[PDB]
């Protein structure tokens, strides 16, 4: 196990049906800063480095 | 009374229209250098978060200002290579090649 960020989508009935790493690639890090799982298109800031 | 002869004036008129957008990294500010600021400044929250966005969101704007005066015209117009025309110099206001 390793200390990291998840994002978890429950459904109507409470269950656990989607997940997202925020470590794997920038990618992902997107879909954790903006909150959604899809996304248009376009730039989007995140965070600094 | 009714005027006769006239005269013809060229009046000049400056307007701003943009400013120069900005952005700041927090923890070169307001950490500056250390970790332990930046063990503490998570207590506080995202608040890097939504500067970040309300200044791109100025930034946004500003070259959204500078489009919708330029971008007016849909064909790119060539310079013509007479600049004088009847009487009208245009030697000061077109470009030079
Ligand atoms: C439309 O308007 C433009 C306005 O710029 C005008 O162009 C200018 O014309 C004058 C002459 O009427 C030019 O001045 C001369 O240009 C030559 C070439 O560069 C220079 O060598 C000259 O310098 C010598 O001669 C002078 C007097 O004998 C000396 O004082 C000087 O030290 C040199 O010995 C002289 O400067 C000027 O360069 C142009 N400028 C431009 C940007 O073209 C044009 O004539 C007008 N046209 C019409 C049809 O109205
Ligand atoms: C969340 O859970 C509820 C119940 O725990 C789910 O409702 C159930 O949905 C199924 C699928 O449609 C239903 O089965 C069908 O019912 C219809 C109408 O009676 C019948 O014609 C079909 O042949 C089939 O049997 C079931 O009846 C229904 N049960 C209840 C109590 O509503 C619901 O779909 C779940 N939603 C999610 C997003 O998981």
């Amino acid at each position: 196990l390793k200390p990291t960020t998840f994002m978890l989508k429950y459904d109507e009935n409470g269950t656990i049906t989607d997940a997202v790493d925020c470590s794997q690639n920038p990618l992902a890090e997107l879909k954790c800063s903006v909150k959604s799982f899809e996304i248009d298109k376009g730039i989007y800031q995140t965070s600094n480095f | 009374a009714i005027p006769t002869n006239f005269s013809i004036s060229i009046t000049t008129e400056v307007m701003p229209v943009s400013m120069a957008k900005t952005s700041v990294d927090c923890n070169m500010y307001i950490c500056g250098d250390s970790t332990e600021c930046a063990n503490l400044l998570l207590q506080y929250g995202s608040f890097c978060t939504q500067l970040n966005r309300a200044l791109s969101g100025i930034a946004a704007e500003q070259d959204r200002n500078t489009r919708e005066v330029f971008a007016q015209v849909k064909q790119m117009y060539k310079t013509p290579t007479l600049k004088y025309f009847g009487g009208f110099n245009f030697s000061q206001i077109l470009p030079d090649p």
